This record gives structure tokens, sequence and C-alpha cells, in this order.
């Protein structure tokens, strides 16, 4: 299903500097309300589709890019995720990690933005982790 | 050739670091790959926060972050770069 074209749905939610702080703790940080008014009701391929054009979006937004360094800056300008603290690194997942909060295998939505989470790979292992 | 930094002269890491900081490559899984070997080679214990999470102070410019490499390299008995 990650791989079957659909267009992007749902309203994000309302985010501050410490956004990416938050992909660290409890089910992730939401999509920006911001991000999310970009992506509504284009159409991607697939899901690497998505999170490549989120990255882009992150980008191009003067309150979201402002707060990573320029090395980071442009990463994500190439649709690259960015890379998290060295302490929420995890083997060779270095990168911010998009997550389902309801999960597809369960009928989860895949391109309804509120159900996507950002997350860093350290607290992405631990919330898919029972 | 790049399995330590002995192999290096400091203007081809620079070219390194460079490459890096412009994310000048074709793939995020090349990026990543070139993160994972200047962490490698440098052997510092910052790793990747050396390129996008420097300490307050630091110079976080392709020069910068060759000098603090060099630097701590320098004053924690490791060997330096090539020439
Ligand atoms: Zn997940």
């Amino acid at each position: 299903k990650r791989n079957k074209p659909g267009k992007a749905t749902g309203k994000g939610k309302p985010v501050g500097d410490k956004w990416l702080d938050d992909a660290g703790k409890d089910s992730g940080a939401p999509i920006p309300d911001r991000i999310a008014d970009k992506l509504r009701d284009k159409e991607f391929k697939s899901f690497d589709d998505f999170r490549k054009a989120v990255w882009e979006e992150v980008s191009k937004d003067p309150e979201l890019s402002k707060n990573l360094n320029p090395s980071n800056k442009s990463s994500v300008s190439k649709g690259y995720s960015p890379f998290t603290p060295k302490n929420q690194q995890v083997g060779g997942r270095k990168v911010y990690e998009l997550h389902h909060d309801k999960p597809i295998s369960q009928g989860g939505e895949v391109y309804d933005m509120d159900n996507i989470r950002v997350t860093t790979p350290k607290r992405h292992i631990d919330i898919h982790r029972g | 050739l790049k399995h330590s930094i002995s192999d290096y002269t400091e203007a081809e890491f620079l070219q390194l670091v460079t490459t890096i900081c412009n994310a000048d490559t074709s793939s995020e899984e090349e990026l990543v790959k070139l993160v994972t070997h200047f962490e490698e080679m440098t052997e510092h214990p910052s790793g990747s926060a050396l390129i996008y999470y420097p300490k307050e102070g630091d110079d976080d410019s392709p020069s910068g972050i060759v000098n603090t490499v060099k630097q701590w390299r320098a004053a924690n008995g490791k060997s330096g770069f090539k020439q």
C-alpha cells in the first residue's frame, strides 16, 4: 500500500522551534500545519515521493528551516531527511524517519498527514518495540 | 587512499568535508556513507555533530570543521594528515 498512488490529506498541527526536538519523545512530532497546507491534494506515486516532498517543503519554509544549521539546510534542499543529534542515531539510521501512528498493517492511512509523525531512529525503534 | 586520516592531505580532507557540507551527492544514501566515513576517520567523540550540531563558538564552515578535527587529533595523541 506504501507503493500505490494517493493524494495527501489532513491538517497537521502548529509547531515551534523545538519541532524536531519533539521527534525524540512520545509518539514523535506532528506534520506542521504549514507543510500540510502546501501538500494537501497533491498526488504521490509512493510514500517515498511524499517523504521527499516533506523535506523539500521544510527547506523552503522560513520558520522551519531557520532551526537547521547550514549543512542540514543543504541536505533538506536536496529533499533528503536531515541528520539527528548523535545519541538519537542507531547504526546506519542517522536521519529523521516518518512514522504512521495507526499502523499501515492495521489499515492506517498512508498519506493522511494527521496519521504521520516525525521521529528519530532511536524513538522510532522504541515505539515499534513491544 | 581513504582508510585513515593519515592517508589524506589536509586539502583532500577539506574536499571531503566540503562535499558533505554541500550535500553534493546523488542520493541520501551516498551522503550518509560519506558522513559515516568522516566519523570513522576523525575518531572525534562528537561524530556527525561536528558537521550538523556544532558546539557554541565553533566555526561550522568546511574550513572550521577541518581545523576542529586537526586540533583535536593533535591534542589527543592521534596521528595527523599526510603529505
Ligand atoms: Zn513507524
